[PDB]
């Protein structure tokens, strides 16, 4: 089915808070905003790759 | 000090005798004033004695007796004689209209009577000052402060205009000064008003009303309240019967119980004296709104909320239209406080609204309004009111705290939601941080009040959300340090979260110690918190006591299999150490996935497993798995998106190195889909450095090495990783920057002891040294390349790895030996060793042995095996012979030079005298 | 030119690496935004400020019946103040500026 | 003639007296969250009034 019904871990999750998950861990150890690359990759790669 | 007390005796001339009859204006006055009318009409007394007896009546608590005696007097004197008598009556009724415990219609009656008599007197004499002052005071009592002040100004200009019109001047008139000082206090021009009050003090230090009162009022408004109190105390020192000075001193006592108390005992003494003085004054001034609002304060802080409400309802409301609206606002604000304390937030809202209606600048009432809005779950509305208050109170600690917490709650809630964009999240985080840090800066600027440590906890969580965990550590340690400064017990939660912040920073020993403190602060019977604390300890000791971690993991996975993190890391540790058979691993992950198939952490662990093995399950199932994660569970999941983009990049690069029409354009399309996936990840999270690294890799594989290197440098500044260092080295190699390529290759080797990646890095070190060798014809660089390649090959056959790689490094070694031979052969003998040429001949023989083992192998087509044959039978015949020619030349060279020294020997033997 | 060593750039997401778990702090009602203790915190500082103006008369009723000679003998003199006044020190400190 | 090391250690214990009064004021309950009520409730003054 799915996994087994454990009331004692259910109340463990209620009191837990996740420091880092699988997705935030991809920010590294110090925050670097890489949003500008959205523009960069689209002027330096896509338009040069679309020459085909 | 001077005196303007009234004479306590009157002598009236008698008319039968010419002697005098004496009246004590203190005692002798009849209980009904008509008993003196008689005496004043037979002996035809002057009107001034009528006025004197009436003034005595009024100044001894019998103003009605006086108004009626001057009423009687109006029958006795005729037209112009009445002028003074009307002026008196005006000021009489004014003082009846000043009844504090009076009703509203009686006060309007007394003011009507005042202006009746004033219009009469001014008709008889318009320029008598008693009339003129009576006019401005009338305007004052009718709230027309602007008109009162301009009529005072017109009068003052007029009086100077009729002494510079009779040629003289005037020294200041105390009552015009006093009215202008009061009116300037009303216009909130406090400083100006202070000066006038101060001016009066030097002109008349026994003036009534006491100008020290106004001095203190303006000192208090100008934030020198300390001095304010002194002047008020001064006023009570000079006159203990002055009840308003007494009340001002009482207010000073309440304020000084807060400002002057050193500790708890002194505060209790000062507040108890303030309260007993309040009781003493109040039990003879029971309709004083100020004392009633003070009682309200006391009853609120004593928890007696019903009495707060009762005071408002049964006392203040009955007399509300005559209370000054600032005092009424204080009383309605306390009534709202009481309603709030009783959990009746509708009525506390109503009363904070009413308090704001009577004083729009009542700060505490507005804070209460916003709080009642919070209590009614009107969050955005409460934010509106708090921010409108912030527009003019940005330096208020309590307001910065409240707004910081409201916005922190909004940020945390936004984090738990799916549909919160990255800029919504960051804007919320930064707004809450702005407010909370301004709270901290303001609270620490003062040194009387302590920091609410909740602010430290919330700030450290917010900096979690900003990916600044050392700041989290710093702020939470400030919380713990403050707690222990006030000798308060440290919550298990703060120790545990402090240990987590220490873990994320690399201090596993401090984290271990704090997790053990947290667990030491727990009952043995409880197991909900004990599961998380056991996982925390095991997770912290993975790299230092891995045998303890695996035991804890086995216990948590056996007893409580639903605890996911323990399962994931138990399987990770046993897989990464080859402690689990690959069959039983491939079974364990499926039994871990097929019961928690929506757990995105488990899905990402599964994707990692599929990518990592690269044998049992490869890119087919990882493409389907990650697209299942996207199109069925999140579709914004950075992890699955990046794995998809990575597989697209691998198929793109393996399409770009072949020549097949339809199937080199599927590499142009796959680079584009990979770019699109990285771009979407950056839309969801612009701080995702792995998307940046993938884009940089695509930049480098379009031979755009500048941008690729700058992205890889910025990624390395936040990711201490095998791959980013390897990519930096790779990229330096492709820029012909052989020095930095070699530096970064040996760096990635000196950290990150990884055995499956080691031979490839040694082979690329060999490639870099080979590159720097052919571009300087240096045999030392060829030999550095040679040792690197030799150790790479020995490890390739230690691993038993792909014969692709072993053949490639065998070719590399043979090529290097041939290059060494051919570079030594083209060298000046003064730069060679005989033993270096010997070594190069034996190196060339071993190069040819590897070349013929590459030729007879029926699968090696990295060189055409027609170039390979020619170098075999160029190594076999000719090059060899060449390298012995340069060998024989070298030693003949060597011998020749032993020729040369001995000739020098005989020449410097020959040269003696 | 001919040394064989292929270059392979890698991105390679990590294993999730589930760090230690935080615990939600126990509720502290007196430090919420809705706490009355914040209003009390502020009251400690601003305590009785809005009461010092006892009434619309500012605690300072104007009464001409307090001036001998005036209102009975028409003696305006006492309104223009004593000349050559002494000003005791506990009164003289009250002409200072705020601080 | 440097016998004045008695009066430079008078300055330092006067400073730490000043610091002990600052600390005593910080942890005083009447200046802390919820403490003003707690201290008002500990008073032994009994108004006899009903409104």
């Amino acid at each position: 089915d799915s996994e087994v019904s454990d009331p004692v871990v259910v109340e463990t999750m209620k009191h837990e808070r996740i420091l880092v998950d699988h997705n935030s861990a991809l920010r590294g150890a110090k925050p670097i905003n890489f949003g500008y690359l959205i523009k960069d990759a689209e002027l330096k790669l896509v338009q040069s790759i679309k020459g085909s | 000090y001077p005196s303007m007390e009234w004479p306590t005796s009157l002598d009236i001339p008698l008319k039968a005798s010419e002697e005098l009859v004496g009246i004590d204006l203190e005692t002798d006055l009849p209980d009904d004033p008509t008993d003196l009318k008689t005496l004043l009409v037979e002996e035809n007394s002057e009107k001034e004695h009528w006025l004197t007896i009436a003034l005595a009546y009024c100044n001894h608590g019998k103003t009605n007796e006086g108004i009626k005696l001057i009423e009687m007097a109006l029958d006795v004197f005729q037209n112009s004689e009445r002028a003074s008598l009307h002026t008196f009556l005006t000021w009489a009724h004014l003082n009846l209209a000043k009844g504090q415990s009076l009703s509203v219609e009686t006060k309007e009656h007394e003011l009507t009577q005042a202006e009746l008599n004033l219009k009469d007197a001014i008709g008889f004499d318009p320029t008598w000052i008693g009339n003129m002052l009576a006019t401005v005071e009338l305007y004052y009592q009718r709230g027309h402060y602007d008109k009162a002040l301009e009529t005072s100004d017109l009068f003052v200009k007029s009086i100077h205009a009729e002494d510079h019109r009779s040629g003289r001047q005037s020294k200041p008139n105390c009552l015009f000064l006093l009215l202008r000082a009061k009116l300037l206090y009303q216009k909130k021009n406090y400083m100006a008003s202070l000066k006038i009050f101060q001016e009066l003090l030097v002109i008349n230090p026994v003036l009534q009303p006491d100008p020290r009162i106004g001095i203190g009022l303006c000192f208090w408004q100008l934030k020198d309240s300390k001095m304010a109190i002194k002047s008020w105390q001064r006023a009570l020192q000079l006159n203990p019967k002055n009840t308003s000075a007494s009340i001002l001193v009482l207010l000073g006592e309440f304020r000084e119980s807060f400002t002057n108390s050193t500790n708890d005992k002194t505060f209790k003494e000062a507040f108890t004296k303030a309260l007993s003085d309040l009781n003493n004054i109040f039990s003879e001034n029971q309709h004083n709104p100020v004392l009633l609002t003070l009682l309200q304060t006391y009853y609120y802080f004593k928890g007696d909320y019903q009495t707060v409400l009762d005071i408002y309802h049964h006392r203040i409301l009955k007399m509300s239209p005559m209370i000054a609206k600032i005092v009424l606002s204080e009383s309605s604000f306390w009534c709202g406080r009481a309603h709030y304390a009783l959990g009746d937030y509708r009525k506390s809202f109503i009363m904070f609204q009413e308090s704001l209606k009577k004083n729009e600048d009542n700060l505490l009432a507005k804070l209460g309004l916003g709080q009642t809005q919070i209590k009614n779950n009107l969050l955005e509305e409460s934010i509106i009111t708090f921010e409108n208050l912030y527009k003019t109170n940005e330096s208020l600690q309590e307001l910065n705290y409240i707004l910081g917490m409201l916005y922190a709650g909004k940020a945390f809630d936004a984090k738990t939601a799916k549909n919160t964009s990255a800029k919504e999240q960051s804007n919320l985080n930064e707004k809450a941080l702005k407010y909370l840090e301004r709270y901290l800066k303001l609270t620490l600027a003062t040194k009387n009040q302590l920091v609410i440590s909740r602010a430290y906890l919330v700030i450290s969580q917010l900096y979690e959300l900003q990916n600044q965990y050392k700041t989290s550590l710093d702020y939470l340690s400030k919380a713990l340090e403050e707690m222990e400064f006030i000798k308060k017990e440290i919550p298990l939660e703060v120790l545990n979260n402090l240990a987590c912040y220490h873990f994320i920073n690399g201090d596993f020993i401090k984290a271990d110690d704090l997790f053990k403190q947290a667990k030491a602060k727990v009952s043995d019977k409880d197991e909900s918190v004990n599961i998380t604390l056991e996982y925390n300890i095991a997770r912290t000791n993975e790299k230092n006591d891995c045998e303890k971690s695996e035991s804890i993991y086995s216990q948590v996975t056996s007893l409580h299999p639903a605890y996911i993190a323990a399962r994931i890391r138990n399987l990770y540790l046993k897989f990464a150490q080859s402690k689990i058979e690959d069959s039983d691993m491939s079974t364990e992950m499926n039994k871990l996935l097929d019961l928690n198939k929506s757990d995105l952490e488990i899905r990402s662990f599964y994707g990692w497993y599929l990518k990592n093995s690269k044998e049992r399950k490869n890119n087919e199932k990882s493409t389907t798995h990650n697209k299942e994660t996207l199109v069925k569970y999140n579709s914004h999941d950075a992890y699955a998106l990046i794995s998809l983009a990575n597989l697209y990049v691998t198929i793109a690069r393996d399409g770009k190195k072949s020549r097949n029409p339809k199937e080199q354009e599927k590499s142009k399309h796959s680079y584009l889909k990979a770019i699109q996936l990285y771009q979407k990840v950056l839309q969801v999270d612009p701080f995702n450095i792995f998307a940046a690294q993938g884009l940089a890799i695509i930049f480098a594989e379009s031979k755009r090495l500048g941008p690729a290197l700058e992205i890889l440098r910025k990624v390395r500044d936040s990711l201490d990783n095998e791959d980013v260092q390897l990519n930096l080295a790779h990229c330096y190699l492709e820029m012909r920057e052989y020095g930095k390529a070699i530096e970064n290759y040996e760096l990635v080797l000196k950290k990150f002891d990884n055995e499956k990646t080691r031979p490839h890095i040694l082979n690329l070190l060999g490639r870099a040294w080979y590159a720097r060798a052919i571009k300087e014809r240096s045999v030392n660089f060829y030999q550095k390349a040679l040792e690197n390649a030799k150790t790479a090959l020995d490890l390739f056959v230690k691993e038993s790895s792909k014969s692709k790689f072993i053949h490639s490094v065998k070719f590399n070694i043979a090529l290097l030996h041939f290059q060494i031979a051919e570079t030594l052969r083209r060298s000046n003998p003064k730069f060679r060793t005989v033993q270096q040429i010997k070594d190069s001949l034996e190196g060339l023989k071993e190069g040819l042995e590897l070349f013929r083992e590459l030729n007879d192998l029926k699968e090696f087509n990295m060189i055409p095996k027609e170039e390979l044959e020619q170098r075999i039978q160029l190594g076999e015949t000719t090059m060899k012979s060449a390298l012995e020619r340069s060998l024989n030349e070298q030693e003949e060279f060597e011998k020749e030079q032993s020729a040369k020294i001995d000739e020098a020997r005989k020449i410097l033997e020959e040269n003696e005298l | 030119q001919e040394y064989i060593a292929p270059i392979k750039y890698q991105n390679s997401l990590p294993v999730p690496q589930l760090p230690p778990k935080l615990l939600v702090y126990p509720e502290s009602p007196e430090t919420n935004a809705d706490s009355s203790q914040l209003i009390n915190s502020l009251y400690i500082k601003t305590n009785v400020t809005n009461l010092i103006q006892q009434d619309e008369d500012l605690g300072m009723p104007v009464d001409l019946m307090k001036f001998p000679g005036l209102l009975n003998k028409l003696d305006s003199k006492l309104l223009y103040g004593f000349d050559n006044v002494k000003l005791d020190k506990d009164d003289r400190i009250l002409l200072r500026d705020p601080r | 003639k440097a016998k004045e090391i008695a009066q430079q250690e008078k300055l330092q214990e006067d400073k730490d007296a000043k610091d002990k009064r600052e600390k005593e004021l910080l942890v005083a309950q009447f200046r802390r969250l919820g403490g003003l009520e707690r201290m008002v409730g500990e008073l032994d003054i009994k108004f006899d009034l009903k409104f």
